[PDB]
């Protein structure tokens, strides 16, 4: 087994020619953000053509262009090619270079994972893609087409593909404006599909509340669904209400639910809490960028304390939460033995809110491992309370305080606690906090005292 | 080990760069400039002006830093900037950013000798 993995490098002709023999022999070749261009795709094509062991080829984030992409796909058509995973993400693929796709997909019968995200192929390019995907020999488990300039006209071709395939595990069409009617067509294709779908991501696709009865039908039809991402869509409370009945089915084993920025408010959060209380399988939930408000937060906390809830990660960044909701999180941090990660950044908690949280965390029997309190209007006056937490808490490993109102004095109070070798914290995050060279010296002195301590800025 | 002045250039200086044609600019730059290591930097600004131009700001209008420090300076002219905002769909190690461009005055904190930017305070 041989693997090569390059991330973020400027490959000179010198450093490049070195790799050619490797690319001709290795099972795994990843050349991501390596400044590759079309000038290098013939090397890649030749190398790959002579590589019967190659199973993964990733060239994400390189300016290959249509010619470069064309040359690469050409080299993948040897009866010897064994490739299973292919990524041409962000490679400058346009509709102009998609004419080759139908041929490539017909011959690559070993292909299981295809990443074409961030290529502006558009609907014309997508249709050519689906002509390949339609080929009986094309059997993908995973397809990623995030941000490819697709609209509603692409939905029928995609739906037609889903109906006749059975191996699909993951589908991402995020950041394409499919619109309400396009999303309905897609859902219908998923329902009619025999595929045991595990992951579905449709962020920012023009989904509305009107689509939510169909998405409910989709969920119900896929007992294998583990991850559902409907973020950045105007679902609203009504949309959530139409969605929840499917999430509540005994057969639903959803593990991750991403609902970032879905125009959800308190009552919609209420609908979801019903799901939290009944679905022990649900481990990760994001409601970030929704105006849940304190009432919303109160509902979550009460649900989190129910025996039926085993939530492990909760994302509630930018949810209009104030100090008034913090007593309810206290009860959670004190009682819940499942919550390990709590993202509450960009909420106007203030010193009050954070001081309250510190009260619960200043006990040694908590389980919380990661807490984000960035941009929560925390000042120097809240840092002594945080300092105490760092002394007394025996679970917290990471604490994020980026983008707050504190300065050197506040930060210094935190460093003092970290001087103690018994402190549990492994990582303190302080982006965009300004302290003078004097504090920095105290900061770097600590880092050399405790090399295992990560302070990020 | 890097000086504050070096850290400022790594995190905020991209004289020749441009984001107007590249919606994935921030995704590349935040990763390349070591600002997605261990945690996704929530927000960041890149300045597309000559280094010497940004440094000249320390010799321009004195203003108060957001934390009330007094060693902050506002640029006399609006500069070309790219803002990077972490998207709510992000979960480390996956850091997805929204890229936006503006031409605005910048406010930096200057320290040490020579007197150069050591902190990006704001855009106005």
């Amino acid at each position: 087994m041989m693997s090569l993995d390059i991330q973020c490098e400027q490959l000179s002709d010198a450093r490049w020619t070195e790799l050619l023999p490797l690319i001709q022999q290795y099972e795994v070749v990843r050349l991501d953000d390596c400044g590759l261009t079309e000038v290098r795709c013939k090397d890649i094509s030749s190398a790959v053509q002579a590589n019967p062991a190659l199973t993964e080829l990733s060239l994400r984030t390189n300016e290959l262009g249509d010619g470069g992409v064309g040359l690469v796909l050409q080299g993948l058509q040897n009866p010897t090619c064994k490739i299973q995973k292919l990524s041409l993400q962000n490679c400058g693929l346009t509709e102009a270079g998609c004419g080759i796709l139908p041929g490539m997909l017909r011959s690559l019968s070993t292909l299981r994972e295809l990443h074409l995200n961030d290529n502006p192929m558009g609907d014309a390019g997508l249709k050519l893609l689906c002509e390949g995907l339609q080929d009986p020999q094309c059997r993908l488990e995973k397809l990623q087409l995030e941000y490819c300039n697709l609209t509603a006209t692409s939905c029928e071709p995609l739906a037609s593909v889903l109906r006749v395939k059975a191996d699909f595990k993951e589908l991402v069409l995020s950041n394409n404006d499919l619109h309400e009617p396009g999303v309905r067509i897609l859902c219908q294709g998923l329902k009619d599909s025999a595929c045991q779908l595990e992951s579905l991501k449709l962020e920012n696709c023009g989904i509305t509340a009107a689509n939510c009865k169909d998405l409910c039908d989709v969920v119900a039809s896929k007992a294998s669904l583990q991850e559902l991402d409907l973020s950045s869509n105007k679902l609203g409370n009504a949309g959530i209400a139409a969605l929840c009945p499917g999430l509540l089915l005994p057969s639903c084993k959803l593990r991750t639910l991403w609902l970032w920025e879905c125009d959800i408010t308190a009552e919609g959060c209420k609908d979801l809490c019903r799901v939290l209380r009944a679905k022990q399988s649900l481990k990760e939930l994001s409601l970030a960028s929704n105006e849940l408000k304190d009432e919303g937060a109160r509902l979550l906390c009460e649900s989190l304390l129910e025996p039926g809830c085993q939530l492990e990660s909760l994302w509630i960044k930018t949810c209009s939460l104030t100090a008034a909701s913090c007593p309810y999180f206290c009860s959670v941090l004190t009682k819940s033995r499942s919550l390990l990660e709590l993202q509450m950044s960009s909420n106007p908690l203030g010193d009050e809110g954070v001081q309250e949280l510190c009260k619960a965390l200043s006990q040694p029997d908590t389980v919380l491992r990661e807490l984000w309190l960035g941009d929560c209007d925390v000042t120097n006056s809240g840092c002594s309370s945080l300092a105490n937490v760092l002394l007394a808490n025996r679970s917290l490993r990471e604490l994020d305080l980026s983008n707050n109102c504190m300065g050197g004095p506040g930060v210094l109070q935190l460093l003092e606690s970290l001087k103690q070798p018994s402190c549990t914290l492994q990582q303190l995050v302080l982006y965009d906090i300004y302290w003078t060279n004097e504090v920095e010296e105290q900061l770097r002195a600590l880092e050399e005292e405790r090399p295992s301590l990560r302070i990020i800025s | 080990r890097e000086s504050a002045a070096q850290k400022f250039q790594r995190q905020h200086m991209d004289p020749d760069g441009s984001s107007i044609n590249s919606p994935t600019y921030c995704n590349q730059m935040m990763k390349r400039r070591d600002m997605t290591n261990g945690s996704c930097k929530p927000v960041n600004t890149f300045v597309h002006e000559p280094l010497a131009d940004v440094q000249a700001v320390c010799s321009q209008e004195n203003v108060t830093c957001k934390n009330r420090k007094s060693n902050c300076y506002k640029s006399s002219s609006a500069l070309h900037i790219t803002d990077c905002h972490l998207k709510g769909n992000s979960k480390y190690p996956n850091c997805d950013y929204k890229t936006t461009q503006y031409q605005k005055h910048i406010i930096v904190a200057c320290e040490g000798n020579p007197y150069v930017p050591v902190h990006f305070d704001a855009t106005v």
